[PDB]
């Protein structure tokens, strides 16, 4: 129903340690509980299994009714993330509601590394790299995981 | 000059009715019978709104009783006529309005030169019947409204024949199709509900198969789910293939109404209240027997507060329904109780009651000139007697009631002088100087509220007045634009009321977190109560909060159009504002915003940000890099478009224009990049023949395959854009020309492109250690800085719309949208509220109707009631107010809106921490301060170390390195917690008092 | 006195005579045509906690005229608007004057424990229990709790 957007994120960020989702670790900045600073291991079996991808989190002054900001901070080969780190997911625009939380986010962009969806694109040339050189285009989102996300 | 409307007067109006339905009212000429309170009320509505012509007739003299609800009446006219004196006022509201008096009103064939007749309260019952029969038969609309204290009807008699052209004036639904089966059912695509009814109508466009499904006929809809409906068989038509969007399209209907003769006998009740649906008999028997008490009576009408005439009226009431049977039906007894309160009110005169009914009906008015929305049908009766005090404070009998010789002697009549006098002294904090916030003071300047010694009003509100205010902000006038709204609408109310003169404090300030210096303890603690008039919903959200903190009543308020609403917030009782508001339109994808845009609220989308990338963000990125010295460095580890912006600068440098010329060539170049190139670029990558992954076409549902676009300078929407472009490039580079010069010539722009060379398209760290290198010092380029845009909707001269409806429409072109054009381009952009004085008025009566149980404690949640109002229908709900929910900690039981902890003085964070335990048996587990967490119980033992010792303001310090300021008396913090088991428990908030 | 005052007292002293389980339904001391009513939330429905309270008039034309009917308690629910209004067949499509107050009740008991959101009278909250049927659920198991009364 409602409470203030300080005292929601309080009871996200709580929850976040208390149990956190596999292979995600997401800490608010103690100076500004609206910025957020994430990483995503790469799931399992996808091109991006063997690194770490950092991103940017911010929740907006009238969150929970406005969607979170997203970033990708490191640089991915993805048909649905740009060269600036946007990301097209349904949930953040489309299918966002007040009972949605940071962790459904977070989900849906693992869920989303493990299954691009290049039908509706953001990053146009690789999409059409993704639907006719499908296997080329996982050798590229492979090597730029080694050049660009860390390790782990 | 027959067809043509003022768009920057009319702006707000014309989104809620529309062109046709106002060039039908500038073609009705209306007339108004009966100039006291409820006559003005709507005048002045139907005056803004725009007819042909208003005529006015009320010979009586002013007294100072009139006063109670005329706020165009004041002291100096008395002894005068009430029409003529109005009249000279009236005026003042809309110069494209003549008003005229009618002096006198000898024969019932003087209405023959009027469309439209209203008859209020001065009118008696026989000159009624008689002139809606002269009406009715001639083919004239009538109306009429009476107000009797806390009571009010209002009738409507359009004739034979009258034709609803918008039964709603909803914009027509429309959708895009999946699946059209040969028995008629459509599916809807990507599983969107329709939003339509059974018995709507509609057309199809773009349906590949059922070729002649899209001439433009069309289909009646039964509704068969939330995604689907059924249209008829459709195998004649052919066989279903792919594509189509349906639009729904508002036919015609035909409706009769009875005469007033008629309808007196056999009435038709719409009603206004679900748990008052006896008292419509009741009080159509009563209104009438008040006039036949006044014609045995001299004319006079029951004495106030008196047992005998109310005792004869019900006498009189029980002989009409035996007279009428039909009305209350067989087994109703009368009701004699409503109908002595009835008795005891007649000559009571409320603003509340006044301004609603003063809505409601110019609403109907509007409606018979224009055939726009459901006109009522055909009475409606309505009543706030909760309105009324407790009798064990407030007493009513025929002395606490009796006139005192001023003007407010027609309220005093009915809540008595305890009452007015307590009113009188109260202490009001209105925040917004709008619509709304006009007609509120309006009203409290009527009821004397804030005019005794103890009491004050206080509005603010930073914002100054402009043309299209005027339309429905009555209190300002022409020479008023570019003042401040609630300095000069404090004036006009002061003029109305002198009692006043001095008593309102017009402030000009925003009211937020950084005007508590101002807006501090002292001030909230001394309020009685809240009124809010403001529009956007992150200030309401503020000043309903600082309410349920200072513990607060607050009345809120809002229209949308034809569509109002009333809430109250009451300390420990009810729900706030912000405990439920429903959410608000979902945001536009951004690939459908960057590359798959199907409709032109996505083109109007992304026009605003190319608008705000030429000529605002440019320029900011620009000065910035010539005057800040360490820009370039800060943008290389600071922005995040750090390509962009360098781009953006070096642009600025390269194509730095000289004259007028050079800015002609820049937007042309532009149009090609933008609606040439990159849409070539997007079909090399995505072709009209792509397919997807599983194999089925690209561009296929919500998907438009684009064309690139041939500049055409006698397309109206290229030759805009170029000439918006290059003002607007113009102004950022203080260049020469632009519009004050004349009026755009697309011969002159021509020859500027016809010899420009124009390039062809090809398929499309190091990067930046170019732009880096290849940007000059600043120290160079002496004497040179950008002047960056300011998007302001409401100045038609400035290019601004021009440009993005032009943007807007060019990218419309490329993926087969059809155009839009500017009021409709600046309606989605500006994202402007429709909004028309008749539900502004009316919704404000309602507050003020609640405010009187405001001014009463009433703490009975079912006295009180939230409004919903739709006036195109008309609909009129009333609700009781939702109880606060309740939470339980620990066994305690505590309210999960207004209650908290309170810890006095600046204490150590354990100190709070066991402080909490050894009270309340609750473990804080988190703990922060605005939007910094400053306790968290997963922080590392060494985070803790640091503030575990700590009092809170060096706490806050500690955490955000900026302290709290002097002037802070208080502090908020948010808490989790466990209860003893150890469980999760929700919590109210702490107030820490410095 | 009437024919239709004389329908209601028969109704009246049936709904004491033998009452319907799990709901109250009492009339005005002023008005014998207003009826207070409370409903209990059906057993393993999202409603099972709390309790109900609508409001019954009967009109002139009863019982030819079906009764209004109005939620008085917040509801999350497709068939039950903003304002307490409630989308029944057998108040519009399915009235007869055969049918009873008794009928209405029963009706809107068995509508708390099945909502169908696929019916032409839905709401939004509808497309929320077609697509998110658990979440829909949840937030109605909310509602009651912050809204409908214990027991």
């Amino acid at each position: 129903g409602m409470a203030s957007l300080p005292k929601r994120i309080i009871k996200e960020t709580e929850k976040l340690v208390s149990d956190p989702v596999p292979g995600i670790t997401a800490e608010p900045h103690d100076d500004n509980l609206r910025y957020f600073q994430v990483t995503i291991e790469g799931p399992e079996q996808s091109p991006y299994e063997d690194g770490i991808f950092e991103l940017e989190l911010y929740l907006p002054d009238d969150y929970p009714m406005e969607a979170p900001k997203v970033r990708f901070l490191t640089k991915i080969y993805h048909p649905n993330i740009d060269r600036l780190g946007r990301i097209c997911l349904d949930v953040l625009k489309t299918n966002w509601s007040p009972a949605l939380q940071i962790r459904t986010v977070l989900l849906s962009i693992q869920a989303l590394l493990a299954s691009p969806n290049p039908n509706d694109p953001l990053a146009n040339d690789v999409a059409e790299d993704w639907i006719k050189n499908e296997q080329g285009a996982k050798a590229k989102a492979r090597e730029w995981t080694k050049l660009y996300a860390k390790k782990k | 000059a027959a067809g043509e409307i003022d768009e920057s007067l009319y702006s707000r109006q014309l989104y809620v009715l529309g062109k046709e339905a106002m060039l039908k009212m500038q073609t009705s000429n209306v007339l108004i019978l009966g100039l006291k309170g409820l006559g003005v009320e709507i005048a002045k509505n139907v005056v803004l709104a725009g007819v042909k012509s208003m005529t006015v007739f009320d010979p009586e003299p002013v007294q100072l009783a009139d006063l109670s609800t005329q706020f165009f009446l004041t002291e100096k006219d008395i002894g005068q006529k009430r029409g003529d004196v109005t009249r000279a006022k009236l005026a003042e509201l809309n110069a494209y309005v003549p008003v005229n008096v009618l002096d006198s009103l000898d024969d019932v064939t003087q209405l023959s030169q009027f469309q439209v007749v209203v008859a209020t309260d001065t009118v008696s019952l026989e000159d009624k019947v008689k002139i809606n029969e002269f009406c009715h038969s001639s083919g004239i609309r009538f109306i009429s409204s009476e107000t009797r204290g806390l009571f009010g009807n209002t009738f409507v008699d359009l004739g034979d024949e009258f034709t609803v052209l918008d039964p709603t004036g909803e914009e027509p639904r429309t959708g895009m199709v999946s699946d059209i089966e040969p028995d008629g059912t459509v599916t809807m695509l990507d599983d969107n509900r329709h939003g339509l009814e059974d018995g709507n109508f509609v057309r199809f466009s773009e349906v590949e198969g059922l070729d002649k499904l899209n001439d433009g006929t069309l289909f009646k809809v039964e509704v068969l789910g939330p995604f689907a409906f059924r249209i008829g068989s459709v195998k004649e038509y052919g066989e279903y293939k792919k594509g189509g969007i349906f639009t729904e399209v508002k036919v015609p209907r035909k409706i009769s109404f009875k005469s007033l003769k008629q309808q007196l006998s056999n009435p038709e009740f719409v009603f206004s209240d679900f748990a008052k649906f006896d008292r419509a008999a009741q009080l159509h028997l009563g209104f009438q027997a008040l006039h036949q008490f006044a014609v045995r009576h001299n004319g006079e009408l029951p004495r106030t507060m008196n047992d005998e005439d109310a005792n004869e009226l019900i006498k009189l009431v029980t002989d009409l329904s035996v007279q009428q049977p039909e009305v209350l039906g067989e087994g109703v007894d009368v009701n004699e109780d409503l109908i002595k309160e009835l008795s005891y009110q007649a000559r009571g005169d409320i603003p509340g009651v006044v301004a609603f009914f003063g809505g409601l009906v110019a609403q109907e008015v509007l409606k018979a000139c224009s055939g726009k929305f459901t006109p009522l049908k055909q009475f409606m009766y309505f009543d706030s007697l909760e309105s009324l005090p407790d009798p064990k404070n407030f007493p009513r009998n025929e002395k606490t009631t009796q006139p005192v010789n001023s003007r407010y002697d027609n309220q005093i009549a009915v809540f008595g002088l305890d009452f007015q006098k307590k009113i009188a002294n109260s202490k009001v904090f209105l925040v917004g100087s709008g619509a709304i916030g006009c007609e509120m003071l309006k009203n409290w300047a009527l009821l004397g509220l804030g005019s005794g010694s103890d009491g004050y009003i206080v509005v603010t509100d930073n914002d100054s007045i402009e043309k299209s205010n005027l339309n429905r902000q009555f209190l300002f006038r022409p020479k008023d634009v570019g003042k401040n709204k609630s300095e000069v609408a404090a004036e006009a109310v002061c003029a109305m009321n002198p009692d006043l003169k001095g008593k309102i404090n017009a402030k000009i300030d925003k009211v937020g977190p950084e005007t508590e210096e101002i807006f501090n303890d002292s001030f909230w603690e001394s309020l009685d109560f809240v009124t809010n008039a403001l529009d956007n919903v992150d200030a309401r959200t503020y000043v309903d909060r600082r309410c349920v903190f200072y513990r607060k009543p607050l009345l809120e308020s809002g229209t949308l159009g034809t569509k109002g609403n009333t809430q109250v917030i009451i300390p420990r009782l009810t729900e706030s504002y912000s405990s439920s508001r429903d959410p608000p339109e979902k945001s536009i994808p951004l690939c459908t915003l960057r590359s798959f845009p199907n409709k032109i609220d996505h083109t109007i989308a992304w026009a605003k940000s190319l608008f705000q990338g030429y000529f605002t963000d440019s320029a900011e990125n620009v000065n910035m890099y010539l005057t800040q010295p360490n820009f370039v460095e800060q943008t290389l580890k600071q922005s995040g478009d750090v390509k962009g912006v360098l781009e953006s600068i070096s642009d600025s440098l390269s194509s730095k224009p000289h004259n007028f010329e050079d800015c002609i060539k820049w937007a042309r170049l532009e149009f090609e990049k933008k609606f040439n190139h990159d849409i070539k670029q997007l079909l090399f990558n995505f072709p009209k023949d792509a397919k997807t992954s599983n194999g089925e076409p690209f561009w296929s549902g919500a998907k438009r395959a684009p064309t690139p676009l041939e500049f055409d300078i006698y397309n109206n929407d290229h030759f805009h854009f170029v000439v918006a472009g290059a003002s607007l490039r113009a102004y950022n580079y203080g260049i020469k020309s632009d519009d004050s010069n004349s009026k755009p010539n697309v011969d002159e722009y021509k020859s500027v492109i016809d010899h420009m060379i124009i390039p062809e398209f090809t398929p499309n760290s190091d990067e930046i250690d170019q732009l880096v290198s290849s940007l000059p010092d600043p120290s160079t380029l002496a004497g040179f800085k950008l002047e960056p845009v300011d998007f302001e909707k409401d100045d038609d001269t400035n290019h601004h719309i021009e440009f993005i409806t032009a943007c807007s429409n060019c990218r419309a072109q490329n993926y087969f949208i059809e155009t839009a054009d500017r009021q409709k381009t600046k309606f989605i952009a500006g994202r402007i509220i429709p909004a028309i004085a008749t539900t502004t008025s009316l919704v404000t009566g309602l507050v003020n109707l609640e405010l009187y149980k405001l001014i009463d404690n009433k703490t009975d949640i079912e006295q009180y009631k939230n409004g919903f109002v739709n006036l195109a229908l008309p609909f009129f709900g009333f609700s009781e107010p939702i109880a606060s929910p309740k939470g339980e900690y620990n066994n305690k039981k505590y309210d999960k809106i207004w209650d908290r902890f309170d810890i006095k003085g600046d204490i150590k964070l354990s100190d709070l921490i066991e402080h909490f335990e050894k009270d309340e048996g609750l473990e804080i587990t988190m703990l922060s301060y605005g939007v910094s967490l400053l306790y968290a119980s997963f922080f590392p033992p060494k985070k803790l170390k640091e503030r575990l010792n700590l009092p809170i303001t060096q706490l806050v310090k500690l955490v955000t390195k900026k302290d709290i300021p002097a002037h802070v008396s208080t502090m908020i913090l948010e808490i989790c917690a466990d209860d003893k088991e150890g469980e999760d428990v929700e919590v109210p908030f702490i107030t820490i008092h410095l």
